[PDB]
């Protein structure tokens, strides 16, 4: 928590030859297992309300790593382990019908494993059929 | 009876229906897949986003009324389709086109993976999947639509399903996110299209895009591209499904490897130095570093969130991935240097890196400005720009012993004597043929399956033909019958006809004659 | 703050507007503004649903259409091509020329079946509120409709996989989103039929919405024996896509589908008192004839009377019809055993009432498909034929 | 030196003379035959063609299949191949000899020499397709065993070709 | 060049984009966000549909409920206000209290009767396509259909029109958002109904879809005359709004109109083979629950459990019901007359089972509003009322 | 019969509806307006924009549609709603509340125009006003 | 022969003392009739193709006096006596399904007798029910 999961984390806070050199460098020539998620959130009307009264204060306060950065057109959401966003939890801010199914019309992507299940929209890290 | 019955109000949600659709299928002796597989596992998986018909097209309308209500009614009464710097305007004539070409063979892999899928579940999946790729074909297709209505140069955005196929970049394109897909193992789309494809280059190729796009003063791509990738999180998650069936059994898993490396090669080549070059050439305004984005998305988030994830699983981090690093630093450099030079053959008009582009490229890529930079300004002192200089840089290029190769597997072009990225020149006859390859990967590949890859290249077709004959037959030009599409500046004046070019008097050579 | 830049928009920054301002040419740079404005036009003028369409489909001049040129960059071990003429046995001077009549690219087709869906699920709130059920008749309702009408969604599913080698084989863009369209709409077809039983279920104490007693009777009545072989030929038994769209679309369900759907769940409906499948198979039967529109254009308009091989086209329709018409008809005569099951209403469940059926639904075949690819028919005879199943 | 027009040039013109001259199935087959033998595949007999052989086979097909339409018995449609044989007998045939085969070498002639003789209109489509997806099957198996255990070098000798060059 | 001045938008140019920016605060002046933030919420949280329609209505305080003070800035003549308690009968601590359960504000309400607008279009195309009108009976569709049915929209035409000086005089916001979308809903149904007989008309050679006859058995067909004679004392007889809407919807509507338009014509078309009536029929039912959810807790939970006026209101409101059920059971008495020119099919249209459709009007009609206000009734002796009217 | 029929695709227009609307009045003696006029002139007019329920929830959805995709989706994702010079910001709470009440009462009027009207096309017409009305109050 | 349908015509044209002193002219302290109309199109995709390749072409060619002006977010025009917009054209120009009643999607306000007929929009100065016809054909 948290600064790992910033959008210029690491290696990207590096220029010019620092940057080359730490990108070439044998240890970086392999994937590194992550135990993040990358959630990406087309910004619109409901999804900056979410963002503000949702992943911004109950997320975050359940999962302290949440990081959120402002990317002009979206809202990019890295966080450890799992993001959720509870449909039924946004309908009641928004004040109109909104099943999971709307709450996805402004989901734009996903790094990791996602899933519906009832009201809620979770991307996890876990690899369900694999992990136990 | 007749009389009494519960008259509460009830109706019948999607997960109601859903929870039936695995019965829906039954057993009959050919009831298999039509098309060849090495894979052959128990895959009676589940679908993660319980969806039917009737719910499929509710979610899609509601996010189209959407997308149109902004391009239809608040964009255009802003003005904003000609709000649009040149450079980015012009860039996604190609970056729209080119992906449309992606979504529509992606329909076609869908189908394929739809057909090989078991499960009744997997089956609606991707039969959703195959209606999506349609909508952002037709997605696409509105952008350069929009564009064509709005924008101060609508060639190029109208007709790039016949102007693409003068220039060398589509050939490659037509392989990354097209056969790629559709032209092999099928249960094995779930490996390129979807682990590898979907998971991976599709973030920074359509959601990544949309800032470049608004830090260039287009709003139009943020609002449908944002609308495409929705749809991509059913995709990912119908791939991983079929992945982790291939996990499981031991006789499948033994062949997935290798999938995902030639798969992540394979798109690797192109996408990489492609889009670097469009996202940092064809704009004004930089978001950041093309190989920042590359590492933040490719190397780091996918490759770690995904591929790291399943090596706790047997996967492995793609061998090619060392070579795919240095193609991410410096193959799209390269790409510009073949891009600006064969000018004539696109359908975008293109501007060298400015003053400002310039100091840009050379503190984020440490040794740009020698090479690179010294080239573009060479050719711009010779006249680049101007149409009455006779100049075009691909003769410059051959006066020089700057030939350019194109693979034969991945259609990328290759000019080895000046390349900074991953490559080497391997020339080979073949029963009377000659063939260049360009990295160990490809070279393999066409060793191995020379019948999958007889593609014919941009020499081979136009040898010994003037360019300005073979742009006029391939309809590369205005509605005047004469000015290019095409052109080396993005200014209103002064633009390129095919006389301009014909009296260059540049003739495509052989580029294999002197092995 | 975030570690990242915050980007400005070029649209809305002083600074970064005002260099674009700079840059943008005080005028057009060409006229042409009418998107793919090359596209041959089917009607008077050219049509959005062609602009966003047509030529998406990136063919070489050596598949008929194709504006291409080259061979594909990668193929099938072996060779098979990405897309190729040995995909199937039609020929025809463009692949392209074909156009749904209905003009259905994304986006008007998922908006209408959208006002499907959320009107659908107001009736069935207002239906259950109004307890119109409770004058439909228990046997029809539990042993007719329930069991095969269930069964049904499952020539109806069949039928839907039919499509997906046809969503990867055919050979343009314009018929590849007629056949995707087609099998969504059976597999709605079919989970449209799962809903209705799923809905009947909360109506009626001890109604049992499970699909368990339709499969059964799909997959062993002999009632279904005949249909369910013709979809078990046509999904998996072949792969020519345009021998699948013709021989599920135009043969097989244009007939014994039309018959069931049609003749024989929705009108006896309206004979035994429900007032509730009314309401879902208006939406099967808007679908067939949507899709009839698109499947007609393709096999009638331009394959059946394309300048140079429209006879030779014929000829291999003409085969496919005479094979799949028997398998049609035995379907048929198969089906109308179920007669025996239903309390006999005059000109409805007699023999006479089946024959006129079967009058309509093979008469109506004649004219629509038979008589516009030169395929002779005699409709008494396949009346005759059929009815030779109804047990008097 | 230098080639003509891409999609109308002598090439074309001249080979679509030799076509409007076939006026039977066997001879029609025997064309489409040697030619698809001479002139596709990696393992063709000639390149001289070779930006024209793809439109010139497209309107060989289309003539023997109006051939077919117009002489052959419905049944022979379905059921045989051009060459007289039975469709069925060849599908096994040749599903047998690409299972038999001993190593990627075989197999790929087997899968390319399959279709250079019966791509359609010679096999019936229903059962050149799934006669050339069993192969396919085969030939990928087999291909994708130990894919990167030779090294190129060895490769490159295994194929066959000659070396013109190696960079660096 | 034009006369004017071409006005820089403060959006998107650099200039005054840059002064825009330099005014607006940094921070937000209040974090205040929720539109009427104050509206009492009827369910968990506000919803879009209160915060858009709440407190629009601009009433004083000495109108239960009002927010403002002082008598209005221009009343009648004579000095009637702008609206005030005199309009009605009935007394409330608060007119706002009403909730629409749909929470229909205006945009929600178009969109899903633009679904159903289009979609109908549809199906008549598809339906003329496939000659489904074939199987009717022709007795049916010629002789009590087009006639009876036709002569019905007068009835929801009627309806429509009471809601005229309802929308006029009622005394908030919701309340007439409820009123306006039930009278476009009858009329909508007259108009659907003459959409119908204008479509049958275009596939029956011969069959007139004037509304000749129909008006003319509306106004002097004794089958009628009860009906007409209540709804035209509903709509022009009385200016109480309230009134009005319980005698047109909970009263004649919930018991003429349920059985006319659900027992008579919707069913019997499921009796006489009649499958394009239904697609009709589902549109209407579909409207009359969604007007009696809006109904109902007006007249329910607001109005007759008002915690000071509910006694008072349910005097007023049991008056109205044993008024216009007299009405209603006499148009109902004298409705059933028409039975004896349909053909007689056992359990539908005989004395048994047209009882049984009384027995459902009437006991649906007690639990769904009389039971609700203390109305008592005996369901069998209305049952038996009416049969007095049957012909035997 | 029970065999042939016109099977061409066929539906009804707004318009065809719209001929039969005059037609569905009937007369009686309380067939009257119940508010004060001075206003007892003959008034069968016709319609000059033909409407039925239909085809106005068509009409109106459509327009709210690219109105409220505008909205919630392109200027919020511009950031536009703070775009607004102050002074015009708080004129706009001035502006669109008080014509809201305009709108509300014009709902009110519109239905006495419809309870005035003698003729049933211009009831129909005023009874799509008074919808309209309603629209405007929820727009504003 | 359109100057006068001007936006900023006549007086409009003036500032400070000479606006003023036209404005409270005697002679301007009553309304002047008018031959003209004033149709204001909402701006957006339909709407900006039919006034570029509609109104400001064939519209123009009919009736000469349009003035059609930019208003930000809508087009004002003004001409004499009428403006007509067929539907149907715009249909063909837009290459989607276009009613009459899709036209007033982005129809804004008319100061004039508008009204639909067919696929046609139109409205004029004409007082429709007043006004006597000039012809029996
Ligand atoms: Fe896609
Ligand atoms: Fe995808
Ligand atoms: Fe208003």
């Amino acid at each position: 928590s948290s600064a790992h999961n910033a959008y210029n984390a690491g290696i990207m806070q590096k220029t010019g030859k620092a940057f080359a050199d730490e990108f070439f460098a044998e240890e970086n020539q392999v994937v590194h297992e992550s135990n993040a998620v990358v959630l990406v959130l087309m910004k619109s009307d409901e999804i900056d309300a979410i963002i503000e009264d949702i992943v911004l204060k109950g997320g975050k306060a359940k999962n302290p790593s949440i990081v959120v950065e402002d990317k002009a057109g979206f809202w990019w959401i890295k966080a450890d382990g799992a993001i959720e966003i509870d449909a039924a939890e946004a309908g009641e801010l928004l004040g109109k019908p909104f099943s999971v199914y709307d709450l996805l019309i402004n989901v734009s992507s996903t790094v990791g494993r996602a899933y519906t299940l009832g009201t809620k929209f979770t991307i996890t890290s876990e690899l369900m059929g694999l992990d136990r | 009876d007749a009389l009494k019955v519960n008259r509460a109000p009830v109706g019948v949600e999607p997960q109601e229906v859903h929870k039936w659709l695995q019965s829906f299928n039954w057993d009959f002796k050919e009831n298999r897949t039509k098309y060849p597989t090495k894979y052959h596992m128990a895959n009676e998986t589940k679908e993660q986003f319980k969806v039917i018909a009737k719910e499929y097209a509710r979610m899609e309308a509601a996010k189209d009324e959407r997308q149109f209500g902004t391009l239809l009614d608040g964009l255009t009464r802003l003005g904003a389709g000609n709000k649009v710097h040149p450079r980015w305007g012009e860039t996604m004539k190609v970056i729209s086109n080119f992906l449309e070409v992606g979504e529509y063979n992606a329909i076609a892999a869908s189908a394929m993976l739809w057909d090989s899928a078991t499960a009744a579940e997997q089956k609606n999946g991707y039969l959703a999947q195959v209606l999506d790729e349609i909508r952002h074909t037709h997605q696409c297709a509105f952008i350069n639509h929009y564009y064509s209505k709005h924008y101060h140069d609508p060639a190029g955005h109208n007709d790039a399903r016949r102007t693409r196929a003068i220039g060398p970049l589509w050939k490659g394109m037509k392989r990354v996110f097209a056969d790629g897909f559709i032209s092999g193992d099928a249960v094995e789309c779930s490996v390129n299209l979807q682990l590898v494809g979907e998971a991976c280059f599709t973030n920074p190729l359509i959601v990544a895009v949309t800032e470049w796009a608004s830090a260039n003063g287009d709003e139009i791509t943020p609002t449908v591209f944002l609308s495409v990738e929705t749809d991509e999180l059913r995709h990912m998650a119908n791939g991983y499904q079929t992945v982790v069936s291939i996990a499981n059994d031991p006789a499948s898993a033994k062949f997935l490897n290798t999938d995902l490396n030639n798969a992540f090669w394979t798109q690797q080549k192109y996408f990489t130095p492609v889009l670097g070059y469009l996202f940092e050439y064809g704009s004004k305004f930089k978001v950041e570093p093309w190989v920042k984005t590359w590492n933040r998305w490719v190397y780091e988030d996918w490759g770690g969130i995904w591929i790291g994830r399943l090596g706790k699983y047997g996967v492995e981090s793609p061998a090619s991935l060392r070579d795919a690093k240095r193609d991410a630093y410096w193959a799209h450099h390269d790409l510009a240097l073949a891009a600006y030079a064969m000018w004539p053959l696109g359908f975008a008009r293109l501007a060298l890196p400015d003053e400002e582009d310039q100091a840009w490229f050379e503190a984020n890529y440490p040794g740009w400005a020698d090479h690179y930079g010294k080239i573009f300004n060479e050719w711009k002192k010779l006249g680049y720009e101007d149409p009455k200089s006779g100049f075009i840089p691909y003769q410059w290029l051959l006066a020089n012993g700057h030939d350019v190769y194109i693979d034969r597997v991945s259609q990328v072009p290759f000019i080895p004597s000046l390349a900074k990225g991953t490559g080497s020149l391997r020339v080979h006859e073949f029963n009377g043929k000659k063939h260049s390859l360009t990295d160990d990967w490809g070279e393999r590949q066409w060793l191995i399956e020379p019948e999958r890859y007889e593609c014919h290249n941009v020499f081979e077709q136009y040898e010994g033909r003037e360019l300005s004959e073979v742009i006029a037959e391939g309809h590369g030009v205005r509605s005047d019958g004469k000015t290019l599409i095409a052109q080396p500046h993005t200014r209103g004046d002064n633009l390129w006809t095919l006389e301009d070019i014909k009296r260059a008097g540049c003739v495509f050579p052989d580029p294999l004659a002197k092995f | 703050p975030q570690s990242s830049q915050v980007t400005k928009r070029g649209l809305t920054d002083p600074e970064r507007a005002a260099i674009i301002a700079a840059a943008v040419p005080d005028h057009a740079l060409d006229t042409q503004r009418k998107y793919h404005y090359f596209i041959q036009p089917r009607w008077k003028r050219l049509s959005e649903y062609e602009q966003l369409s047509c030529y998406a489909q990136p063919n070489p001049d050596w598949i008929a259409g194709g504006l291409d040129w080259g061979d594909w960059t990668q193929k099938f071990h072996g060779g098979r091509p990405s897309w190729g003429n040995e995909s199937t046995e039609l020929r025809t001077t463009d692949w392209y020329r074909h156009r749904d009549p209905a003009r259905r690219w994304h986006h008007p087709y998922v908006k209408d079946k959208s006002e499907e869906a959320r009107y659908t699920q107001r009736f069935l709130a207002a239906y259950s509120s109004e307890g119109s059920i409770r004058t439909i008749d228990p046997y029809w309702r539990d042993e007719i409709l329930n069991k095969y009408f269930g069964a049904l969604l499952y020539s109806e599913y069949g039928l839907f996989n039919a499509h997906s080698s046809v969503g990867r084989d055919c050979l343009s863009d314009t018929i590849r989103q007629t056949a995707v369209f087609a099998a969504l709409d059976k597999v709605d077809n079919a989970q449209m039929i799962q809903m209705e039983r799923l809905f009947i279920a909360k109506l009626v104490p001890g109604f049992d919405a499970s699909t368990d007693v339709p499969k059964k009777i799909w997959t062993t009545d002999p009632i279904y024996s005949g249909a369910r072989a013709t979809v078990q030929e046509i999904w998996q038994g072949v792969q020519d896509w345009n021998e699948i769209l013709w021989a599920g679309h135009a043969v097989y369900d244009a007939t014994f589908g039309q018959f069931a759907r049609r003749e024989f769940f929705q009108r006896l409906a309206t004979v035994y008192g429900d007032t509730l499948t009314p309401f879902f198979t208006a939406q099967s039967q808007t679908y067939f004839q949507t899709t009839r529109g698109a499947i007609d254009d393709l096999f009638v308009y331009c394959l059946a009377n394309d300048s140079e091989f429209g006879a030779h086209n014929r000829t291999f329709l003409n085969a496919w019809t005479e094979h799949y018409l028997a398998s049609s008809v035995a379907a048929l005569k198969d089906f109308v055993g179920l007669y025996a099951k239903v309390e006999k209403v005059a000109g409805a469940t007699d023999r006479a009432g089946v024959s006129e059926a079967l009058q309509r639904v093979f008469g109506d075949w004649k004219i629509d498909y038979a008589d516009k690819i030169g395929f002779r028919v005699d409709v008494d005879q396949k009346v005759d034929a059929v009815l030779a199943g109804y047990k008097n | 030196a230098k080639r003509e027009p891409i999609h109308d040039n002598s090439i074309r013109t001249e080979w679509e003379a030799k076509i409007a001259k076939l006026t039977s199935v066997d001879q029609a087959t025997k064309f489409i035959q040697d030619f698809r033998l001479a002139y596709t595949s990696p393992f063709r007999k000639s390149y001289d063609i070779d930006v024209d052989y793809q439109y010139i086979e497209r309107k060989i097909e289309e003539k023997l299949s109006v051939l077919k339409t117009e002489k052959l018995p419905v049944a022979d449609l379905i059921t045989k191949a051009t060459t007289g044989e039975d469709a069925a007998a060849v599908e096994a045939t040749w599903i047998a000899k690409i299972k038999a085969a001993k190593s990627k070498y075989e197999a790929e002639r087997i899968h390319i020499e399959f279709r250079q003789l019966y791509k359609p209109p010679v096999l019936p489509v229903n059962v050149f397709l799934r006669t050339d997806a069993a192969l396919g099957t085969v030939l990928m198996e087999i291909r994708n065993t130990d894919y990167y255990g030779t090294p190129l070098e060895g490769l490159r000798k295994e194929r066959g070709v000659k070396v013109l060059h190696l960079q660096a």
